[PDB]
Parts: structure tokens; C-alpha cells; sequence
């Protein structure tokens, strides 16, 4: 069953600033890398599916990147609203398997 | 009119009833099992092609005993198609060469 | 009684015990060899069926001088079957348009 | 003037058409994808001559839907293509034996 | 003396041929070639039992130029071999009904 | 995407000797690695292509070896044209990534 390690597990940036998540896989997995946003009491919400393509109503300051073991979800110019936990998912083998979450803070 | 030509047609919609089985069904043996990787529909449709044709590229395959039993009817239904097309092109040029020789 | 179907059904019940054999001995011939994967009946009887059909994942295979020629006497009686199906499907056909123009 | 020689030669051509068309267009498909390997030309060629005859060693294959489409137009034509010569083998064939036996 | 009879016979000891000269070669053609596997006989033999029967298990192939040139020739001999052992088959089936139906 | 590394970052030669530039990639890519060769000012030039063939107009002491992970650069006889920044770059997989470049110094 395939690992997904997110580290740093807290990562503190200033608002306007760029940031980036990272998601390394124990095993090579190609693009089948989801990203998911949640908020404080909220339910997860899906940014990035498929390592980088966009989903419709979610704000262009996020894109993805990567394939095989190593995965990036990166917003442009981080603002207040992007405080939240973020977790990557992969659907490349049985079971699926979620990242252990990466805390924003600004 | 000709049974050669509405085999191959009836054969063309068979098969992709059978890509489309194959694939659903694919999936639905597959998701069991740890490790495999025939576990979503739109790259199952692609593995049903490749193993309909026997171009078969090793990036995708099935890991059960039911989704390797999908894979024989699937198997079977390509090569089984794709010979009766052959058989229906030489009944057309057996046909014409018949008829260009005036028998 | 006609020749073309009775060869075909005596090529499918040969192709089966051939793939029963064929995944008897490649289990027989493999597991001398240090690295071999082809070692277990059940997916030996896959290999086996990839093989005859030529629907070969890259999943197993073998690793042996005598799991190699058990290999190719899987390809050649898998594509002798088929192409004796194709043929008799062909015959038939034939047989059908000589008929359907009156001859 | 024979119907299945022409029909095998026009086959012959197109498939060559196809290797080269699909070539170009599977570069252009792939060349977006994070890990695609698919992504110059000459290395394409071989992937569609290996896809065309279905002789599919896995060094090779497209990972996106554009490319997996090209794909299939390349494994029809090839399956095709071959498939065209061996109906026109056995036209000769079949016209041959009616000679040598005086029909 | 049939036609067909003759020419399989002929094809069956041409793509022998075919493949001793394609093992020899590929080893020539590869051993060039930093991270070629397809560079001793005997290993090269196989492959080219796998290229010309298209069960092609991805355990060997060509990084060449020339060494893929030489596949290529190896995959149409095969195939072309194979198809014109189903067109023997289905002259053979042809004539055999045309005699059962008294023609 | 495929990281290469080119590490160390500066190789320190004297006339005459023979030098070895390494490029490592972080995942096998066959022989799909070219060599460019850039001075201080100037355009980056093709060296290399293919882990080992020869570029026509470059001085035969230049020379390539190694495929999967591992390669290497080589110059016979090293001179004093051949200060420069030296860089590898795959094209195994999509995208075309570059190593960060070693620089030679006499
Ligand atoms: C009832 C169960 C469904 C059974 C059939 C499912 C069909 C799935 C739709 C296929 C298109 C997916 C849309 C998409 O953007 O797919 C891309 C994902 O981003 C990649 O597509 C793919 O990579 C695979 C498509 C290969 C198609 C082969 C052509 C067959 C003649
Ligand atoms: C005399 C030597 C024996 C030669 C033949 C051996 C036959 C073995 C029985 C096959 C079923 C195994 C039962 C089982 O639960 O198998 C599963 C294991 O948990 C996985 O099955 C498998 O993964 C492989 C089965 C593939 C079958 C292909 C269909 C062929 C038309
Ligand atoms: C319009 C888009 C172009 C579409 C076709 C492109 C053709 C590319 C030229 C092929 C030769 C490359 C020259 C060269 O030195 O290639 C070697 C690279 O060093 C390795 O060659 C190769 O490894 C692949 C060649 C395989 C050829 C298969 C034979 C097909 C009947
Ligand atoms: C002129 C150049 C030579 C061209 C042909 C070379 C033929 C080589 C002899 C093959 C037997 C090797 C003896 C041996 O013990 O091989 C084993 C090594 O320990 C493994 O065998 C092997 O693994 C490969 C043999 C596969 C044979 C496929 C059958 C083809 C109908
Ligand atoms: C024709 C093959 C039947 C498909 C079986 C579905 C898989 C059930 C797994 O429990
Ligand atoms: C027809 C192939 C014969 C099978 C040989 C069995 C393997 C014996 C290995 O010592
Ligand atoms: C016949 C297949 C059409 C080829 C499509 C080219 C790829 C476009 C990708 O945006
Ligand atoms: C028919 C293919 C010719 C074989 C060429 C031999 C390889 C020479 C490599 O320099
Ligand atoms: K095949
Ligand atoms: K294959
Ligand atoms: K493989
Ligand atoms: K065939």
C-alpha cells in the first residue's frame, strides 16, 4: 500500500508570498496524485486532480506539479482564505491512500 | 445482403459491447486486490483495447482470478473479430477474382 | 461432417490440454532456476493463456532453456488454433456466397 | 490488375502513411504529460511499427487520451494491413488449386 | 505439388532462417551499446522467437538503430509466415467442401 | 521530473591532466543525456549528445560515457578554452530538465 509522506507537516509564509506543499509516493505512480483542501470544521474540498489539472470554481493562485514520486501543489501570492490543512491522494494502486496533511499558516 | 460483410459489422458492435463489459467489469474485479492497478474505467477501456488487439503494452493488467478471466473473453472476442474480418476480406477477393477470370 | 468445423473444435480441445501442459511443465522446467517467477500452477495457467494468444502483459515469463521451448510450443499451437479459426470462417463464408449468387 | 494484390499493395502504402502520420501526431499528443517518454520522433517510429505489427515490447506507450487514440488508429491499420495480405495469400492460393485441379 | 503446401513449407524453413540470422545480427547490431541486453546468442534467439510469434513479453528488445531494422524484418517474416500458414489452411478447407458438396 | 545532479559544482585541474564531470539522474533514462558547454558570456554549445556521440567542430579530447543513472564527461588533456560552465540535460521523459551545472577551473 503506497505511502504518501507530506513534509514539512507546518509550513509559516507571509501573505503575497508563494508556497509550495510537497508529496513524495514510496513508489512511482505516474500522475494519479489528487490534492484536497479543508478548512477549519469544513469538509475536504478537491483542488488538483490528476497532479496538475484545474477544477472549475477554484482560484487560479493554485496549480500542481510532478510525476512518478514527487508532487508539488503550489499557490501564487498565499492569502488569508488558504489557511487550512491540505492532503494528497493517489489513485494509481489498491486501496487508495491519503497524505498525513500539510497545516498552512500565515 | 452478403454474410461475410454483416458478420464483420455484427462483429465490430460485439466487440465494443465487449470493450465496454470488459472494461466495467475489469474494474469491478480489480478493486478488491492490494496492489493492482486496473482499478479505474477510462485506463481500463485502454487496457480492453490493447488486450482485444494483443498490442499489449505491459503498463496495465489484471492481478485477479475474475479480472484474468475478463481478460480471456476479452482476448477471445479481439482475435475472434478481427479473424472474421480477415475471412470476409478474402470471401470478397476470392468473389471478384472469381468474376475478373469470368466463372 | 464438414472438415473445416470439425479441425477447428479439434484445435480448440487441443489448445486447452496444451495450456494444461504447457502450465504443468513451465512450472517443471522453472523452479530449478534462482530468480524464476513462473512457478505456481494458477498463474502458470495465465501465462500460459497470454502466451497462445499472444496477449502478453510481461507480467511472467520464462527464465529457462526448457521453459523457453515449453514457451513456443504455447505460441505456436495458440496461433495455429486461431489461424485455423479464421480459416474455417473464411470457407464458410465462401461457402455461403457461392451459394447466395447460384452456383 | 488483380483486386487483392492491388488491395494489398494500397494497404502496404497507407500503413507506411499511418507509422509516419502517427509518429508525428503521437509526439504532439504525449509532449505535454509529465512522464511521457513517447516524445521524439525517431523513438516513435519504432513505437508505431512495434504498435502496427502488435510485436509490443513495453519500452514504449502513450500515456494520454490523444495519444492512446492514435494508438488505436495505428493498431487497426496494422491489424488490418496484415490481415489484407493474408486474404489475398489465399485468393492465390485458392485460385492456384482450382487451376491444378482443371476447374 | 499444391501451391499452397509448398509455399508454407518454404516460409516455415525461411523464418528459421530468418531467426538465426536475426539472433546473430541483433548481437551484432547491439552490443554497441551502453545498457543493451540483447548481446549474447542465446538470449537473442528467444527474442526472436518472441518478435516473430508477436508474444512479446518484454524481457528482451533492441536499443539500435540497426538492431530495431533487424527486428523489423523479423516481425514481418513472422507474421507474414503465420498468415501465409492460415491461407494454406483455408485453400485446403475450401477445396476439401467443394469436393464433400460434390463441385 | 527527472532531478540531475551535477555534483561537485567545481573542478579544480591543471594543464595537461585528464577531467571528469558527473551527472547523475535520478531516475534510469538509457543513454538520453547531451552535454552543453557554456563560457562566461556566451551561449550554451552542444558538446555531447546521446551520453557518448560525437558534435562536429568539437575537439576530439571531449568525450561521453555511462547510461541509466550514471554519466560522465570527459576531456582529455584539459586547456585553457575549456573554462567554462558544463551542463548535462535529459530528454528520457517529459520534461526536458537540466543538472545545475559544474564549472571548470585551472
Ligand atoms: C460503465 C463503465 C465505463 C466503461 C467505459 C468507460 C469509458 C471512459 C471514458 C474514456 C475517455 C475518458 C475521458 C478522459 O479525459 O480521460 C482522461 C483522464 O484524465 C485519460 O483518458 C485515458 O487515458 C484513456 C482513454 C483511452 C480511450 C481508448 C479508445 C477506445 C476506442
Ligand atoms: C496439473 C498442473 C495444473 C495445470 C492447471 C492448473 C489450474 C489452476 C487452477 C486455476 C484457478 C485457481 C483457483 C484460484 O483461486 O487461484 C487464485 C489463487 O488465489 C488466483 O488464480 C489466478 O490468478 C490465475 C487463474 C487464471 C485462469 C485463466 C483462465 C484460463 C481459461
Ligand atoms: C514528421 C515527424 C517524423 C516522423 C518519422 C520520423 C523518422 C525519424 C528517422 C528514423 C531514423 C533516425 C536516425 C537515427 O540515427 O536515429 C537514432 C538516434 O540516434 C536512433 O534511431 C532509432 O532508434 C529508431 C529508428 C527505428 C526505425 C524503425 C524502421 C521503420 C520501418
Ligand atoms: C550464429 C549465431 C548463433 C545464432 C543462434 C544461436 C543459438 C544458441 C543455442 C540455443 C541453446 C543454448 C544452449 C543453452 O544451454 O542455453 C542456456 C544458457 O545457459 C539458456 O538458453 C536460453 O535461455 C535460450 C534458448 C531459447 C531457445 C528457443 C527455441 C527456438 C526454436
Ligand atoms: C465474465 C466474467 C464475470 C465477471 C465477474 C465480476 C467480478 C466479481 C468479483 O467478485
Ligand atoms: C516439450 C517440452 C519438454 C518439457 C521439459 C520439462 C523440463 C525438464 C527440466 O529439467
Ligand atoms: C487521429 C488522432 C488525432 C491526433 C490529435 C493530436 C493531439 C492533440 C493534443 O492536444
Ligand atoms: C538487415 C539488417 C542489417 C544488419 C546490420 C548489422 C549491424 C551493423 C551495426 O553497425
Ligand atoms: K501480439
Ligand atoms: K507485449
Ligand atoms: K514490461
Ligand atoms: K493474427
Amino acid at each position: 500500500d503506497i505511502l504518501l509522506t507530506q513534509s514539512p507537516a507546518i509550513l509559516s509564509v507571509s501573505p503575497g508570498e508563494r508556497v509550495s506543499f510537497s508529496c513524495r509516493a514510496s513508489q512511482s505512480i505516474g500522475t494519479d496524485i489528487h490534492w484536497y483542501q479543508q478548512r477549519t470544521n469544513g469538509s475536504p474540498r478537491l483542488l488538483i486532480k490528476y497532479a496538475s489539472e484545474s477544477i472549475s470554481g477554484i482560484p487560479s493562485r493554485f496549480s500542481g506539479s510532478g510525476s512518478g514520486t514527487d508532487f508539488t501543489l503550489s499557490i501564487n501570492s498565499v492569502e488569508s482564505e488558504d489557511i487550512a490543512n491540505y492532503y494528497c491522494q493517489q489513485s494509481n494502486r489498491w486501496p487508495f491512500t491519503f497524505g498525513s496533511g500539510t497545516k498552512l499558516e500565515i | 445482403s452478403a454474410l461475410h460483410w454483416r458478420a464483420a459489422g455484427a462483429a465490430t458492435v460485439l466487440l465494443v459491447i465487449v470493450l465496454l463489459a470488459g472494461s466495467y467489469l475489469a474494474v469491478l474485479a480489480e478493486r478488491g486486490a492490494p496492489g493492482a492497478q486496473l482499478i479505474t474505467y477510462p485506463r481500463a477501456l485502454w487496457w480492453s483495447v490493447e488486450t482485444a488487439t494483443t498490442v499489449c503494452y505491459g503498463d496495465l493488467y489484471p492481478v485477479t482470478l475474475w479480472g484474468r478471466c475478463v481478460a480471456v473473453v476479452v482476448m477471445v472476442a479481439g482475435i475472434t473479430s478481427f479473424g472474421l474480418v480477415t475471412a470476409a476480406l478474402a470471401t470478397w477477393f476470392v468473389g471478384r477474382e472469381q468474376e475478373r477470370r469470368g466463372h
